[PDB]
Protein backbone atom coordinates (compact mmCIF):
# COMPACT_ATOMS: atom_id res chain seq x y z
CA UNK A 1 0.00 0.00 0.00
CA UNK A 2 2.76 2.28 0.94
CA UNK A 3 4.52 1.72 -2.29
CA UNK A 4 1.59 2.24 -4.38
CA UNK A 5 0.41 5.34 -2.86
CA UNK A 6 3.16 7.50 -2.00
CA UNK A 7 6.43 6.09 -4.52
CA UNK A 8 7.08 5.17 -7.89
CA UNK A 9 8.53 2.09 -9.55
CA UNK A 10 12.72 1.95 -9.87
CA UNK A 11 12.45 2.96 -13.88
CA UNK A 12 11.38 6.38 -13.37
CA UNK A 13 14.40 7.28 -11.50
CA UNK A 14 16.88 5.12 -13.57
CA UNK A 15 15.55 7.24 -16.46
CA UNK A 16 15.45 10.55 -14.99
CA UNK A 17 19.55 9.63 -14.13
CA UNK A 18 20.10 8.64 -17.46
CA UNK A 19 18.25 11.81 -18.52
CA UNK A 20 20.03 14.61 -15.98
CA UNK A 21 23.89 12.60 -16.64
CA UNK A 22 23.38 13.02 -20.60
CA UNK A 23 22.61 17.05 -20.21
CA UNK A 24 25.60 17.40 -17.62
CA UNK A 25 28.15 15.38 -19.80
CA UNK A 26 27.17 17.83 -22.80
CA UNK A 27 26.96 20.69 -20.62
CA UNK A 28 30.35 19.54 -19.09
CA UNK A 29 32.06 19.11 -23.12
CA UNK A 30 30.14 22.70 -24.30
CA UNK A 31 32.00 23.99 -21.18
CA UNK A 32 35.73 22.80 -22.45
CA UNK A 33 34.78 23.51 -26.03
CA UNK A 34 33.32 27.41 -25.36
CA UNK A 35 37.33 27.39 -22.97
CA UNK A 36 39.30 26.16 -26.21
CA UNK A 37 37.52 28.48 -28.64
CA UNK A 38 37.97 31.22 -26.37
CA UNK A 39 41.95 30.44 -26.40
CA UNK A 40 42.26 29.99 -29.73
CA UNK A 41 40.32 33.47 -30.65
CA UNK A 42 42.02 35.62 -28.33
CA UNK A 43 45.23 34.06 -29.22
CA UNK A 44 44.84 34.29 -33.18
CA UNK A 45 41.82 36.70 -33.57
CA UNK A 46 40.44 35.38 -36.17
CA UNK A 47 37.22 34.89 -35.15
CA UNK A 48 33.86 37.35 -34.53
CA UNK A 49 35.47 37.07 -30.70
CA UNK A 50 38.04 40.13 -29.92
CA UNK A 51 38.17 41.81 -32.90
CA UNK A 52 40.06 45.08 -31.84
CA UNK A 53 38.77 48.04 -33.66
CA UNK A 54 40.95 49.30 -36.50
CA UNK A 55 40.88 53.19 -38.45
CA UNK A 56 38.03 52.59 -41.17
CA UNK A 57 39.45 53.56 -44.56
CA UNK A 58 36.33 55.62 -45.62
CA UNK A 59 37.98 58.53 -44.01
CA UNK A 60 40.80 58.94 -46.20
CA UNK A 61 40.37 60.88 -48.95
CA UNK A 62 41.43 60.13 -52.91
CA UNK A 63 41.98 63.70 -54.80
CA UNK A 64 44.19 65.72 -55.73
CA UNK A 65 46.41 67.34 -53.01
CA UNK A 66 47.85 70.27 -54.43
CA UNK A 67 51.18 67.82 -54.69
CA UNK A 68 51.86 64.98 -56.53
CA UNK A 69 53.74 63.38 -54.63
CA UNK A 70 50.73 63.31 -52.00
CA UNK B 1 1.95 96.32 -27.75
CA UNK B 2 0.99 99.24 -25.22
CA UNK B 3 3.29 97.78 -22.46
CA UNK B 4 6.21 96.88 -24.99
CA UNK B 5 6.45 100.06 -26.47
CA UNK B 6 6.25 102.00 -22.68
CA UNK B 7 9.72 99.75 -21.62
CA UNK B 8 11.23 100.19 -24.84
CA UNK B 9 10.87 104.22 -24.46
CA UNK B 10 11.64 103.79 -20.99
CA UNK B 11 14.50 101.67 -22.19
CA UNK B 12 15.72 104.25 -24.82
CA UNK B 13 15.99 106.81 -21.86
CA UNK B 14 18.63 106.35 -19.32
CA UNK B 15 19.80 103.23 -20.88
CA UNK B 16 20.64 103.74 -25.02
CA UNK B 17 23.66 102.08 -25.26
CA UNK B 18 22.04 98.95 -24.08
CA UNK B 19 19.26 98.96 -26.63
CA UNK B 20 22.26 100.34 -29.45
CA UNK B 21 24.16 97.48 -28.51
CA UNK B 22 20.38 94.90 -28.85
CA UNK B 23 19.94 96.35 -31.87
CA UNK B 24 22.87 96.09 -33.75
CA UNK B 25 23.34 92.20 -32.58
CA UNK B 26 20.11 91.17 -33.94
CA UNK B 27 20.44 92.99 -37.12
CA UNK B 28 23.59 91.09 -37.74
CA UNK B 29 21.79 88.00 -36.49
CA UNK B 30 19.32 88.23 -38.51
CA UNK B 31 19.81 90.04 -41.72
CA UNK B 32 22.27 87.75 -43.27
CA UNK B 33 19.69 84.96 -43.76
CA UNK B 34 17.69 87.89 -45.69
CA UNK B 35 20.28 89.20 -47.96
CA UNK B 36 20.45 87.65 -51.37
CA UNK B 37 24.58 88.72 -51.61
CA UNK B 38 25.37 86.43 -49.45
CA UNK B 39 25.27 83.32 -52.15
CA UNK B 40 27.06 86.00 -54.05
CA UNK B 41 29.91 85.84 -51.80
CA UNK B 42 29.41 82.02 -51.34
CA UNK B 43 30.11 81.69 -54.95
CA UNK B 44 33.14 84.02 -55.47
CA UNK B 45 34.86 82.14 -52.42
CA UNK B 46 34.42 78.91 -54.31
CA UNK B 47 35.80 80.75 -57.46
CA UNK B 48 39.16 81.35 -55.81
CA UNK B 49 41.58 79.56 -57.37
CA UNK B 50 44.11 78.30 -54.65
CA UNK B 51 45.64 75.30 -55.60
CA UNK B 52 46.63 74.29 -59.62
CA UNK B 53 43.51 72.59 -61.43
CA UNK B 54 44.67 68.79 -62.08
CA UNK B 55 43.67 68.23 -65.72
CA UNK B 56 41.34 64.92 -66.19
CA UNK B 57 42.48 62.18 -68.44
CA UNK B 58 40.27 62.65 -71.61
CA UNK B 59 38.22 59.63 -72.78
CA UNK B 60 36.37 60.68 -75.59
CA UNK B 61 33.15 61.03 -73.32
CA UNK B 62 33.54 64.23 -71.56
CA UNK B 63 31.45 66.74 -72.76
CA UNK B 64 31.27 69.24 -70.19
CA UNK B 65 34.94 69.67 -69.73
CA UNK B 66 37.00 72.07 -72.01
CA UNK B 67 39.41 71.46 -73.64
CA UNK B 68 41.37 74.38 -73.71
CA UNK B 69 41.15 76.90 -71.36
CA UNK B 70 39.26 79.50 -73.87
CA UNK B 71 37.13 77.18 -75.19
CA UNK B 72 32.83 77.90 -74.05
CA UNK B 73 32.91 74.33 -71.90
CA UNK B 74 33.36 75.05 -68.04
CA UNK B 75 31.96 77.53 -65.40
CA UNK B 76 31.89 81.67 -66.23
CA UNK B 77 33.13 84.32 -64.04
CA UNK B 78 31.47 86.93 -65.98
CA UNK B 79 29.00 87.73 -63.54
CA UNK B 80 31.97 88.60 -61.08
CA UNK B 81 33.31 91.01 -63.88
CA UNK B 82 29.72 92.45 -63.84
CA UNK B 83 29.52 92.64 -60.22
C1 LIG C 1 -2.77 0.65 10.05
C2 LIG C 1 -1.80 1.65 9.33
C3 LIG C 1 -0.30 1.33 9.63
C4 LIG C 1 0.68 2.23 8.81
C5 LIG C 1 0.38 3.75 8.99
C6 LIG C 1 1.26 4.66 8.06
C7 LIG C 1 1.06 6.19 8.35
C8 LIG C 1 1.35 7.09 7.10
C9 LIG C 1 1.27 8.62 7.44
C10 LIG C 1 2.63 9.36 7.22
C11 LIG C 1 2.67 10.15 5.85
C12 LIG C 1 4.08 10.76 5.56
C13 LIG C 1 4.83 9.99 4.42
C14 LIG C 1 4.71 10.69 3.03
C15 LIG C 1 4.15 12.16 3.12
C16 LIG C 1 4.56 13.05 1.89
C17 LIG C 1 4.99 12.19 0.64
C18 LIG C 1 4.31 12.68 -0.67
O1 LIG C 1 5.12 12.38 -1.75
O2 LIG C 1 3.06 12.03 -0.83
C19 LIG C 1 1.99 12.91 -1.09
C20 LIG C 1 0.69 12.35 -0.47
O3 LIG C 1 0.82 12.39 0.95
C21 LIG C 1 -0.29 12.95 1.62
O4 LIG C 1 -0.94 13.84 0.77
C22 LIG C 1 0.19 13.70 2.88
C23 LIG C 1 0.26 12.78 4.13
C24 LIG C 1 -0.44 13.41 5.38
C25 LIG C 1 -1.54 12.48 5.98
C26 LIG C 1 -1.19 11.99 7.42
C27 LIG C 1 -2.47 11.86 8.34
C28 LIG C 1 -2.40 12.79 9.61
C29 LIG C 1 -2.03 14.28 9.27
C30 LIG C 1 -2.59 15.30 10.34
C31 LIG C 1 -3.44 16.47 9.68
C32 LIG C 1 -4.05 17.44 10.77
C33 LIG C 1 -5.61 17.58 10.64
C34 LIG C 1 -6.21 18.62 11.65
C35 LIG C 1 -5.97 18.21 13.14
C36 LIG C 1 -6.79 19.07 14.14
C37 LIG C 1 1.82 13.06 -2.61
O5 LIG C 1 2.54 12.01 -3.24
P1 LIG C 1 3.06 12.23 -4.82
O6 LIG C 1 4.22 13.20 -4.84
O7 LIG C 1 1.92 12.79 -5.65
O8 LIG C 1 3.55 10.76 -5.45
C38 LIG C 1 3.42 10.55 -6.85
C39 LIG C 1 3.30 9.01 -7.10
N1 LIG C 1 1.87 8.59 -7.21
C40 LIG C 1 1.40 9.03 -8.54
C41 LIG C 1 1.85 7.10 -7.12
C42 LIG C 1 0.88 9.08 -6.22
C1 LIG D 1 19.13 88.81 -29.34
C2 LIG D 1 20.48 89.45 -29.66
C3 LIG D 1 21.55 89.08 -28.65
C4 LIG D 1 22.93 89.57 -29.08
C5 LIG D 1 23.05 91.09 -28.97
C6 LIG D 1 23.68 91.53 -27.65
C7 LIG D 1 25.19 91.78 -27.79
C8 LIG D 1 25.83 92.31 -26.51
C9 LIG D 1 24.93 93.29 -25.76
C10 LIG D 1 24.60 92.81 -24.35
C11 LIG D 1 25.84 92.73 -23.45
C12 LIG D 1 25.48 92.39 -22.01
C13 LIG D 1 24.17 93.04 -21.57
C14 LIG D 1 23.81 92.74 -20.11
C15 LIG D 1 22.45 93.30 -19.72
C16 LIG D 1 22.36 93.64 -18.23
C17 LIG D 1 21.31 94.72 -17.95
C18 LIG D 1 21.34 95.18 -16.49
O1 LIG D 1 21.29 94.39 -15.61
O2 LIG D 1 21.43 96.55 -16.19
C19 LIG D 1 20.44 97.02 -15.32
C20 LIG D 1 19.66 98.14 -15.99
O3 LIG D 1 19.53 97.85 -17.35
C21 LIG D 1 18.20 97.82 -17.79
O4 LIG D 1 17.54 98.81 -17.73
C22 LIG D 1 17.60 96.53 -18.35
C23 LIG D 1 18.00 96.29 -19.81
C24 LIG D 1 17.82 97.55 -20.67
C25 LIG D 1 17.08 97.26 -21.98
C26 LIG D 1 17.85 96.28 -22.87
C27 LIG D 1 17.40 96.33 -24.33
C28 LIG D 1 16.13 95.51 -24.59
C29 LIG D 1 15.78 95.45 -26.08
C30 LIG D 1 15.95 96.80 -26.76
C31 LIG D 1 16.16 96.67 -28.27
C32 LIG D 1 14.97 96.01 -28.95
C33 LIG D 1 15.22 95.74 -30.43
C34 LIG D 1 15.64 97.00 -31.18
C35 LIG D 1 14.54 98.06 -31.22
C36 LIG D 1 15.10 99.47 -31.42
C37 LIG D 1 14.70 100.06 -32.77
C38 LIG D 1 15.53 99.49 -33.92
C39 LIG D 1 21.10 97.55 -14.05
O5 LIG D 1 21.86 98.69 -14.38
P1 LIG D 1 23.15 99.08 -13.43
O6 LIG D 1 24.38 99.26 -14.29
O7 LIG D 1 23.40 97.97 -12.44
O8 LIG D 1 22.83 100.48 -12.62
C40 LIG D 1 22.39 100.40 -11.29
C41 LIG D 1 22.58 101.77 -10.64
N1 LIG D 1 21.58 102.71 -11.11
Amino acid sequence: WIARTFYDGPEKNYEKTMAILQIEAEKAELRLKELEVRRLMRARGDGPWYQYPTIDKALIDHSPKTTPDN
Amino acid sequence: AGRIASFLKNAWAKEPVLVASFAIGGLAIILPSLSPYTNYAIRINRATPYNYPVPLRDDGNMPDVPSHPQDPQGPSLEWLKNL
